[PDB]
């Protein structure tokens, strides 16, 4: 758990 | 290979393993005590006194106690699942509280010595919880010894039951067949429980809903008074009497708005949690009220005598709150102490006549202090508290001469069951048929003599062990000589 | 991952025109997956060791 | 739960000394159905009284879970083989597939 | 269920039910065809050591 | 004839000394029902089987040597292939796999199962496949119909006209009403109800005639039907050098005869396998699985109007549930209804129940024989059941009280595990001495679990998943239940045998469990027994006699079917404040819970006449039970109302005998016969706290010392023909004296026992050449039963809207005053005019088999043989009961499901 | 074999033929609006000031 750190790239393939 | 299969979905009785289990079992013990130490259980020893007269509303229910019918009182009351009432109901609820308190105390002691509490806060709290459980054990054993063991001033008994007490059980087992312990062992057990519990509880009272040190001092005072030891009853009553002030009011409407309210009463030492949904009950026996529409009808099954009316003088607050001129819609009087509480209504115009349990009050410790101070030979601390109590409650007593104190103790502790204990210590016979009824109520009240006369030292002042006991247990020595 | 498995393969020639067979299998398995990986939380995963 | 049935009939012969043939035809039926049922409870206060029927009973109640899925496949096929003397082999095949 | 045009429950109050549009649908969904040409050459060597 | 009695290798049946009854494969076969113990009614001497419902999903109740305990179970211990089962699990096994079954009745055979073998053990054993050069294939098929037993109780009900006249003259409709004023337009003028509904407003008067007064309706055709049954099975056995196998797949479908649906359908498979790996090791496995579908008729046993046999009897005959073409009109009318009542197929179409069960038994063993006498066996098995049940209530229904639908889904799981390890060494000291020693260990474990969830507030048939319901006040708490137990045991047994005429065996078992108290966890049971063969030693050879053996036995057992959690002081909720939880002790337990001890002594004598044709067996038993489990009312120092402790005693004394015979008259002809008998006398010896007599509340029985448990009711003298009022006897007051005012202080002990004392059954048989004919009869006499429907169907005052009996037409008036039926203003009681005598004699089975002759399969090698049979089940019944079934019931007869009468035709192609 | 498999808890999009169908799709429109015009979607244009 915890706080979510943003700026991910969404995985496709 | 261990083959224990514990039931999922419920707990069972065992030594504790956490602090939350201890706290939850303690709250269940207090919720059990609320249904045991009720006003509804102490009405049967209030009606067996010389201050009531049954009316035509009776159905031979409140009649075996006011008329002293020794054929009905020999095996009275039932304690099955439909109804717990009567003498057997009294015996059942107090032995139930004694066994549950035994289980909680032994489990907490085993969990304290088995070192299952993590920090120091839980250890300190669990030691205070153990002290509260010991106070509840002493209360259960004393309330059984009060009714089922003989006073020393008894003339004729069963042969061998003169110096016997109740069955002193110290562990938890529901299936137990044993003999009656002697009276000295029972009183030493009670006083050792309270002695070990006083030195552990904190000085300042934590909450009114739980056992404090003030309650243990007040209970030790009420035990030392009725035991016949006026030396230490005053020394235990003078430790609480400075901490709870009396009610200050000018008119009897102010007295009935601050007295009936449980939360606003500055006198209660120990009381049970009651609200509009949980913990509230209707103690309508001595008044017999009913909530018709938005007002209250009264149909009592027992009305007081005339000397109880003439004990209260007219400019008293208690003549509008304890006694009420509400019978026959305006004629004589009835006992109206446990009427209602306006904060426990679900809609604030329709009454439902629900009260809460009050276990101790500060008027009783005032009266214990003034009686023990009068009989210890040190009178200058006796006029102070008695004129303070009577001036705070209304009309003032002029001078004290030990019968004004008896009048004050009869006037204050009405509807509580303290009179039948007081007639034995003060050596008062009944004279139920020598007094006169109220002149506003003839035709309503009945006129009948006692089925069995009760002189000083009669055996029937202490109740008989129930019928289901002493048939399954040949080591039980019965009380009455019949 | 934990499993207790069993298997019976059986094959029989009954007579000169028939041949029967069976491949019976079964298991009791307990699975549990670490279901916070693949996302960024604070002290979780290899992102938490870094 | 997944079921399957497969029924084939293969006839293998030799039309001459050095000409081998083989004919196969068949049927196949695959089926599946699955469901998830689920229930929840909240508001427990002791770790021994934690059956699902012992939660709070007001606004602490919730709505169950339920999910159903299913499919099916029907198929027919045929495969022919031919082999010349021992060194030349030809295979032909035709199938028909339907799905839900 | 990827070719149907569907409608699901989206309740508003606790009295009556509501219906929202779920999917658009595709009435002419069919198979995906794949054609494959393969050409292979297998060889052996010194008494099948290679 | 060897019998595995418990563990180890079976010795013989002529050398055991413990009253074993072995039933062969021919009494286990073709059996058109699902419960397999119904086939055993009247076959085993001393075993009493009664199935109390004609439901296809109902299992039998079996008692060996009377009812042993008060307040406990009396079912035996069902073993299937080494590990124990339940009767609902055996219901999913195809009974053409069962090779035999052994009923082990007395406690020299049943004391190595101690703490589970007080009620007897039923030891079922499955086929294993006999070795041959070609394996054999067998194909069974079958088809039958089942309908109701007897339609005699509706021969005494009223007609439409008689009921209407009785209702208008009894003052039910009003004061000044007459016929053709009550039948005219206050009953027939109730198309006001049919006019409110768009499905019925154009159907009244043309196709729907809901009130018909001319000719009365058929309420047996509207509630019961004729229902089919299909079977089918194919099996492959065989074997080879060391290996043997037995595979089978089968199908079963039985639909109930009542209109509200009660089917049962299973698809099952079996593979037994046993191989010899090498010179010392032999391995084996029994694998079994099933997919089952059940449905129960659950409005039976309860009293609703127009439902069951109560609705067959009591529903008035001027209401018509049919339409013009003779189908059911999916609705009917009763007078005074808010909405019209719906029939049974429409109510089944609106309540779609479904239930799929997946069962898998897997059992396996490895046996090692290293040193020529010693064999060491290890056996392990699991038994997993996963059920998944779905009920529904449909929305948008006009004849319902709400237009909203409901749905409920449950999932069940129970897993049983069992491990038994065993070392046996048999040897011979001299030529004239044999000894067999057995040691063993056994662990049994069980774990059960139920989850379940419900929702409501649906408005469409498509959108009815469990998550698409309404929230708020339509939410409920889910369901959750758990049960578990475990046993661990160590046993031992010595067999000793002198020359060939004396056998003596000794048994001992230690048994621990999770159910017993925390103080006494371990139990110790023993047994000793002996068998003396007199016709090998004393009388060596005689002209008429051919065998004579004598046997004695004594052993102690126990009955550990007590609660799973009954010795614990359970702690439940008791809140102080409105936020935090409080807890308090609530049931009190006791740490000294025992296991209902039992001691049994047995003496038996077996004989065989001329060349072993006539054979007889007689057996006497005394079975004593101590420490029975009662929830006794405690003294007031307990702080509780009851405790669940071990108090009491009971003794069952009896005799059972059986006899076989063969009556030839020719070379081809074979005639044979058999008979059983069992008489059992129950007596209570002592109760709890010094007490002499105890009456369980709300049961209607009484436990008195010196008598069996009897009925507890007021006797009924009759009526007084000076005033026409009912009269009951007074307990005591002999002159007897009768009063006309009923009270609860008038009940007494009736000298009629609850459990019937005499049980039996006999059988014939004849076979000319292939063409065989078998007939089996089974009787139970001494059985009393409260007919609860006669409280309603002959009732003078109250429940006046129902149909009544014809004997209410000559009620006592001042004109007709020489009858024995009372005045019409009184309400009947539950006195002894409702005790009926439910002794019967049932033709339980009647089969006609014809094996096709061997000369027909001559120039062929595909088909090996064939067989045809015709069977009838419950064909004929001789009873003085008045209530559709004597057997269906048990201590009281409510709205009951009668047993079925079946006709079955079957084929078998052993190719 | 019929290979027609249709979803559970889902119906087909049809033109409106009743009044209760219009009421059901209107209540669905409002329950869709509640998850659009809620304050969680207007936090982005509030923080940007
Ligand atoms: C539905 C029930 C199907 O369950 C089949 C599972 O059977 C269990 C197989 O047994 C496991 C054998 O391995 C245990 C040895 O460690
Ligand atoms: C003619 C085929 C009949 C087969 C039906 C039997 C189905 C029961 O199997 C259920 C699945 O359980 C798997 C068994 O696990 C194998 C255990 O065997 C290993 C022991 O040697
Ligand atoms: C866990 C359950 C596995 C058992 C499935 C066995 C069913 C196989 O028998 C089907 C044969 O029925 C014939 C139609
Ligand atoms: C062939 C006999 C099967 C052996 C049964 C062993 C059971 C093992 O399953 C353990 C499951 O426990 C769950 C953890």
């Amino acid at each position: 758990s915890g706080a979510t750190t943003a700026t991910t790239t969404t995985s496709n393939s | 290979c261990e083959l224990d299969r514990d039931p999922e979905g419920k707990d069972f009785q065992q030594p504790y393993t956490s602090f939350v289990q201890t706290k939850q079992n303690r709250d269940g013990l207090y919720a059990l005590l609320r249904n045991t130490e009720n006003p509804r259980m102490h009405f049967y020893q209030e009606l067996q006194s010389d201050m009531y007269c049954t009316t035509i509303t009776d159905g031979n229910s409140l009649a075996p106690f006011v008329n002293w019918d020794l054929g009905i009182l020999n095996d009275h009351g039932r304690a099955d699942e439909d109804e717990v009432s009567g003498i057997a109901g009294y015996y059942f609820v107090y032995n139930r509280l004694n066994q549950q308190a035994n289980a909680f105390v032994n489990n907490t002691e085993a969990a304290l010595q088995n070192q299952v509490y993590k920090n120091s806060t839980e250890i300190a709290n669990a030691k205070s919880f153990l002290a509260e459980g010991k106070v509840l054990q002493a209360l259960a054993i004393w309330r059984l010894m009060d009714r089922f063991s003989f006073h020393e001033s008894v003339t004729e008994v069963n042969s061998g039951a003169k110096d016997l007490g109740v069955i002193l059980l110290k562990e938890y087992n529901p299936g137990y067949i044993g003999p009656r312990a002697t009276k000295a062992q029972c009183y030493d057990y009670i006083l050792s429980r309270l002695s070990e519990a006083i030195e552990v509880l904190p000085e300042n009272r934590e909450s009114v809903l739980y056992v404090s040190r003030d309650y243990a001092y007040a209970l030790r005072a009420r035990i030392y008074l009725a035991l016949g030891e006026y030396g230490k009853a005053a020394a235990d009553a003078k430790m609480v009497v400075d901490k709870y002030p009396l009610i200050g009011a000018a008119d009897a409407s102010e007295f009935e708005n601050i007295y009936r309210s449980d939360a606003n009463n500055p006198e209660i030492i120990f009381r049970g949690f009651a609200s509009a949904t949980l913990g509230s009950f209707t103690a309508t026996t001595l008044n017999g009220a009913a909530p018709a529409g938005k007002d209250i009808k009264y149909n009592p099954s027992a009305v007081p005598f005339q000397w109880v009316v003439d004990l209260y003088e007219n400019e008293d607050f208690r003549k509008s709150v304890y006694i009420a001129k509400v019978v026959k819609k305006d004629k004589g009087y009835l006992v109206n102490k446990f009427l209602e509480d306006k904060a426990y209504r679900d809609v604030q115009d329709k009454p439902n006549l629900k009260v809460g349990a009050r276990y101790f009050s500060v008027a009783e410790v005032y009266l214990i202090l003034v009686e023990s101070a009068l009989q210890t030979g040190d009178t200058p601390t006796a006029e102070k508290y008695l004129k303070a109590l009577s001036k705070a409650r209304g009309a003032e007593v002029s001078v004290v001469n030990m019968e004004a104190l008896q009048a004050e103790r009869t006037r204050e502790l009405i509807g509580e069951g303290s009179r039948l204990r007081d007639m034995v210590r003060w050596s008062i016979p009944n004279n139920h048929d020598a007094f006169e009824t109220q002149p506003g109520l003839e035709g309503f009240a009945n006129t009948t003599p006692l089925k069995a006369q009760a002189p000083v030292g009669f055996y029937a002042y202490t109740w008989e062990f129930p019928q289901r006991d002493r048939q399954t247990n040949p080591q039980l020595i019965k009380n009455w000589p019949i | 991952f934990k499993r207790y498995s069993g298997r019976l393969n059986f094959e029989s020639r009954i007579n000169e025109w028939l041949k029967v067979g069976a491949n019976l299998s079964g298991a009791i398995a307990n699975r549990r997956s670490a279901d916070y990986f693949g996302k960024y939380y604070m002290g979780s995963g290899t992102f938490g060791v870094l | 739960v997944s079921k399957s049935f497969t029924n084939t009939a293969e006839y293998k012969f030799s039309i001459d000394e050095k000409h081998d043939l083989t004919a196969l035809m068949g049927h196949e039926y695959i089926e599946y159905e699955g469901d998830v049922i689920g229930a929840s409870s909240k508001g427990f206060e002791s770790d021994k009284l934690m059956l699902l029927s012992q939660g709070k009973t007001g606004n602490s109640l919730s709505l169950p879970e339920h999910r159903v899925a299913e499919y099916a496949y029907l198929s027919f096929f045929s495969r022919f083989n031919y082999g010349f003397d021992k060194w030349m082999y030809i295979d032909f095949s035709v199938r028909n597939d339907q799905s839900s | 269920y990827n070719h149907q045009a569907l409608v699901t429950v989206n309740n508003y109050t606790e009295d009556a039910m509501g219906l929202s549009i779920s999917t658009a649908g595709n009435p002419d969904l069919s198979w995906e065809k794949q054609s494959q040409f393969n050409f292979g050459l297998a060889a052996g060597a010194f008494n099948n050591r290679l | 004839q060897v019998v595995v009695l418990g563990y180890g290798t079976g010795q013989k049946l002529s050398t055991v000394s413990g009253s074993v009854a072995k039933v062969s494969s021919e009494k286990l076969a073709e059996k058109p029902v699902a419960n397999i113990m119904d086939a055993l009614q009247g076959q085993v001497a001393g075993m009493q089987v009664m199935t109390t419902s004609g439901d296809p999903t109902a299992v039998a109740s079996v008692e060996i040597h009377g009812t042993g305990s008060l307040g406990a179970s009396s079912a035996p211990l069902y073993i299937v292939d080494g590990m124990q089962t339940s009767l609902d699990v055996v219901a999913t096994m195809n009974p053409n796999d069962f090779e035999s079954m052994s009923v082990l009745k007395d406690a020299s055979a049943t004391s190595i199962y101690g703490a589970r073998a007080a009620n007897g053990v039923v030891f079922i054993q499955t086929k294993k496949g006999k070795m041959s050069e070609r394996g054999r294939i067998t194909f069974n098929a079958s088809y039958g119909i089942s309908q109701i037993l007897n339609t005699k109780p509706l021969d005494n009900m009223m007609t439409g006209d008689e009921l209407l006249d009785f209702q208008v003259k009894a003052g039910f409709w009003g004061n000044n009403q007459t016929v053709q004023k009550v039948k005219d337009m206050i009953l027939a003028g109730a198309e006001d109800l049919y006019g409110n509904y768009d499905s019925l407003k154009d159907e009244y008067g043309k196709t729907l005639f809901p009130v018909d007064f001319n000719h009365d309706a058929d309420w047996l055709k509207a509630l019961f039907k004729t229902a089919p049954t299909s079977q089918g099975d194919i099996s492959f056995s065989g074997g080879s050098q060391g290996t043997s196998y037995y595979a089978s797949i089968g199908y079963f479908d039985q639909e109930g005869m009542a209109r509200e649906p009660a089917n049962f359908k299973r698809y099952s498979g079996r593979l037994n396998f046993e191989s010899r790996i090498n010179e010392w090791l032999k391995v084996g496995a029994n694998l079994s699985g099933a997919i089952a579908n059940r449905r129960s008729a659950d409005y039976f046993g309860k009293y609703y109007m127009g439902s069951g046999t109560f609705g067959v009897l009591t529903m008035p005959r001027y209401y018509n549930p049919f339409d013009v073409n003779g189908d059911l009109a999916d609705v009917y009318y009763m007078y005074g209804a808010t909405r019209p009542s719906m029939t049974e197929p429409y109510f089944a179409k609106m309540r779609p129940f479904s239930s799929e069960s997946h069962q898998a038994n897997v059992n396996g063993f490895a046996q090692i024989t290293p040193i020529k006498g010693l064999t060491l066996k290890a056996q392990a098995g699991v038994d997993i059941t996963n059920t998944r049940t779905s009920s529904k209530r449909m929305p948008n229904n006009p004849y319902d009280s709400t237009p909203l639908g409901e749905r409920r889904e449950r999932a069940y799981r129970d897993v049983s595990k069992s491990f038994t390890n065993t070392a046996e060494y048999k040897f011979s000291i001299d030529e004239k001495h044999d000894l067999t020693a057995l040691m063993g260990h056994e662990y049994i474990e069980y774990e059960g679990d139920v989850i379940g969830a419900s929702s409501k507030g649906f408005e469409s048939d498509k959108l009815m998943l469990l998550s698409q319901g309404k929230t708020g006040n339509s939410l409920s708490l889910p369901e959750h239940r758990v049960a578990e137990y475990a046993y661990l045991s160590f046993f031992s047994r010595f067999n000793y045998g002198f020359d060939k005429w004396m056998y003596i065996d000794f048994s001992v078992r230690n048994d621990q469990s999770s159910r017993f108290g925390s103080n006494n966890r371990s139990a110790w049971f023993y047994s000793v027994g002996g068998m003396f063969d007199i016709y090998n030693k004393f009388i060596q050879e005689s002209n008429w006699l051919s065998d004579l053996r004598l046997k004695m036995s004594y052993g102690t057992t126990g009955n550990s079917e007590i609660g799973n959690y009954n010795h614990q002081a359970l702690v439940t909720v008791n809140n102080y404040t409105e936020d935090a939880m409080g807890l308090s002790i609530s049931t009190a337990g006791n740490p000294d819970l025992s296991w209902e001890k039992q001691s049994q002594f047995n003496f038996g004598l077996a004989a065989g006449a001329f060349n072993n044709r006539l054979s007889a067996e007689v057996d006497f038993y005394v079975r004593t039970t101590n420490d029975m489990l009662i929830d006794v009312p405690m003294p007031y120092i307990s702080g509780f109302f009851s405790q669940y402790q071990n108090v009491g005693s009971m003794k069952n004394t009896g005799v059972d005998l059986s006899l076989k015979g063969t009556i030839y008259q020719n070379k081809d002809w074979n005639v044979y016969a058999s008979a059983n008998f069992n008489y059992n006398r129950q007596e209570i010896t002592k109760l709890f706290f010094g007490l002499n007599k105890y009456m369980l509340p709300n049961t209607g029985t009484i436990w008195e010392i010196g008598y069996p448990n009897s009925f507890y009711m007021a006797e009924y003298a009759g009526i007084d023909k000076k005033t026409g009022k009912q009269l009951w006897y007074v307990p005591g007051q002999v002159d007897k004296v009768t009063t006309s005012q009923y009270s609860a202080d008038l009940e007494t002990r009736i000298d009629k026992s609850v459990t019937p004392p005499i049980t039996g059954g006999f059988s014939l048989g004849a076979s000319w050449k292939g063409l065989s004919l078998d007939a089996d009869f089974a009787y139970i006499v001494g059985k009393w039963m409260i007919n609860n429907d006669r409280y309603f169907t002959e009732n003078g005052g109250g429940l006046m809207q129902l149909n009544k009996d014809k004997m209410l037409l000559n009620a006592w008036t001042e004109d007709n005053k020489e009858t024995d039926v009372p005045k019409l203003g009184q309400s009947p009681q539950f006195d002894t005019h409702l005790l009926e005598n439910a002794s019967f004699l049932r033709l339980k089975n009647l089969k006609l088999t014809y094996v096709l002759p061997n000369s027909l399969f001559a120039g062929q090698n595909v088909i090996g043989g064939a067989r045809v049979y015709l069977m009838a089940r419950n064909l004929l019944t001789v009873t003085k009961y008045k209530g559709f079934d004597p057997e269906a019931g048990g201590n009281v007869g409510k709205n009951q499901y009668p047993n079925s009468k079946q006709y079955v035709a079957g084929i078998q192609l052993s190719f």
